[PDB]
């Protein structure tokens, strides 16, 4: 099994303090226990969370390297999905909740009559089969960087980088968990199906906002913006 | 548009 290269290692560290340093908290000390009311209350804390995706982004030098109308695409397009996965990996089976924001433990029924509807089943589905997987800030951020650099974003100019950029970031992952050794068999073929789970959830999050679409003043300047 | 998500990419 192929462990990282050098420059393996490099682009490892680089990914994974960007994500440290974009993730809140680091949380089960801080939850705060929790319709267009309950759509509201979610409305007004999304803000934050899509930033510190941008501030992720903007820590990969790769995605600094392209132009600004592709770097709104990939945002846009890999938003939800990581503020998912960074919800669905702080899962809490004992109270069954996952942690927003790093600090605003929430319900199955609480997010769904919230507005996401049946992508709440999904992101908690997610983070259930996520606990065995044991990941960590390094996995996750690697994941983040995948998720991020899709190269099959509607609008793209720079496609070709884009997709060496993510054949990069799925090498050095790859060889990490080979590294790493889970005691899950398959390992890498079951992560790249969550893979697809997030980006499930990232094109549900789209649907489920067309269907809220509520007069568009109630939704917040930056959610309007990232859909 | 995309004016504020422009804003906060262009630093
Ligand atoms: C992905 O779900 C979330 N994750 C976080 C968060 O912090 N992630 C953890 C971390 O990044 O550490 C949030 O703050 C969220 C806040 C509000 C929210 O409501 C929504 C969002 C999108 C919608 C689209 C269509 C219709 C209704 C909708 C309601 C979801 C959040």
């Amino acid at each position: 099994k192929p462990e990282p290269t050098d420059e393996e290692w490099e682009l490892i560290k680089t990914v994974t303090e960007a994500h440290v340093a974009t993730n809140a908290q680091g949380w089960k000390q801080k939850r705060k226990f929790l319709d267009l009311e309950a759509f509201s209350h979610f409305t007004k804390i999304i803000t934050p969370a899509i930033t510190r995706v941008v501030d992720f982004a903007k820590k990969l030098p790769m995605f600094c390297e392209l132009p600004c109308e592709d770097q709104i695409i990939l945002l846009k397009g890999c938003c939800m999905e990581i503020m998912s996965l960074r919800a669905a990996v702080r899962y809490d089976p004992e109270s069954e909740t996952l942690t927003l924001n790093g600090e605003m433990a929430v319900t199955r029924g609480q997010l769904k009559n919230g507005g996401l509807g049946v992508v709440s089943d999904a992101i908690f589905d997610l983070g259930m089969s996520l606990s065995s997987f044991n990941l960590d800030d390094t996995e996750v951020a690697l994941l983040q960087a995948v998720l991020l650099m899709s190269s099959d974003r509607p609008g793209l100019a720079c496609v070709e980088r884009i997709e060496k950029y993510q054949d990069s970031f799925l090498l050095a992952f790859e060889h990490y968990i080979n590294y790493r050794k889970h005691h899950v068999t398959h390992f890498w073929p079951k992560l790249l199906m969550k893979v697809t789970d997030l980006r499930m959830i990232g094109a549900c999050h789209a649907s489920r906002f067309l269907h809220m679409k509520c007069p568009t003043e109630l939704f917040p300047p930056l959610f309007l913006e990232v859909f | 548009e995309n004016a504020l998500l422009r804003y906060l990419l262009d630093k």
